[PDB]
């Protein structure tokens, strides 16, 4: 009577290329029976619309079945020297002592790259700018990409609770010098990074 | 396996007596939102809720554990360190009905 249940996504983010006709996002089905899907597009802030169509909206998934969304651009002024983060979200609902059931929603960076946007973030990672005092570490971020950092460190010490650092932006959590990678395009690390101070 | 997978385990009734448990397991989450899904909610989380063949909700134990409240998509989340083991209880005092009662729990994850 132990309820099981999960949904796979075929990445773990989906970067969206300005010039581009749109984007896929692969979706199966790990259950022996039937699923229903919902997906949606949210902007950064998890809550607001954004200006994104997800195709097909609402679709069943067999047992096992693997299929393929659609995701598609359709207006709105997102800027031109920076990206713009929003998520698409998967919602999957199993059919109908305890009677247990479950319902997830997976949701995966869905990263907007202007044209004029060139190169990768982590080509420009190494231009992250540190600065510790106290208990206090701030990262700043010069670039116009979203930083999504993993594996940092300072002085060896793990630092976990770093949010990702939008572009053009800093952030700040409660010694020595740092290290860290960022999650590159295709979900994995890149090679470490190195601060001193 | 960065995908997510959920979990939820069977274990005049004990004060707080434990009645499931809700396991989330993804090797790149770093935390997750629960709620109870109900016709009859008791709280701005649902992390406390009535179900009909009872009190039950989140124990004190995993409630200190939450990382933060969110409002996610016009909603209220308590979010947990992903890969944990919450305890959902039988609320509030000793509770006294031979049946089978339906537990509903509603899981997100953002990926990092």
């Amino acid at each position: 009577a132990t309820k099981l249940f999960s949904v796979k996504l075929g990445a773990t983010r989906v970067i969206y290329h300005a010039g581009t006709a749109g984007a896929t996002l692969s979706v199966s089905n790990p259950q022996n029976y039937p699923i229903l899907v919902q997906s949606s597009v949210k902007a950064a802030d998890k809550s607001s619309p954004a200006p994104f169509l997800v195709m097909p909206p609402l679709f069943r998934l067999e047992a096992n079945q693997q299929s393929q969304l659609r995701i598609v651009r359709t207006g709105g002024d997102m800027p031109t020297d920076r990206e713009t983060l929003q998520w698409v979200c998967i919602k999957a609902v199993p059919p109908e002592t305890l009677d247990l059931n479950l319902s997830i929603n997976a949701c995966d960076k869905l990263i907007f790259r202007p044209d004029a946007v060139k190169g990768t973030p982590e080509d420009v990672a190494g231009n992250l700018r540190w600065v510790e005092t106290g208990n206090k570490l701030k990262v700043e971020n010069p670039t116009p990409f979203y930083m999504n950092l993993a594996s940092v460190t300072v002085g060896g010490k793990p630092i976990t609770g770093l949010e990702y650092v939008p572009p053009f932006a800093d952030k700040t959590l409660n010694h020595g010098d740092i290290e860290w990678r960022v999650i590159t395009d295709f979900g994995g690390e890149s090679h470490p990074f190195h601060y001193v101070l | 396996p960065q995908d997510l997978t959920v979990s939820l385990i069977p274990v005049k009734n004990a004060p707080s007596a434990k009645i499931a448990k809700l396991v989330v397991n993804s090797t790149t989450l770093k935390e997750f939102g629960v709620r109870g899904i109900s016709n009859n909610v008791v709280d701005s989380t649902g992390t406390a809720w009535r179900v009909a063949g009872i009190g039950v909700g989140l124990s004190s134990d995993s409630l200190r554990r939450s990382d933060s409240t969110e409002k996610w998509n016009g909603v209220n989340w308590m979010t947990f360190n992903s890969n944990d083991t919450l305890d959902i209880v039988l609320t509030g005092p000793a509770q006294n009905t031979a049946d089978t009662y339906p537990i509903t729990l509603d899981v997100v994850g953002y990926q990092p």
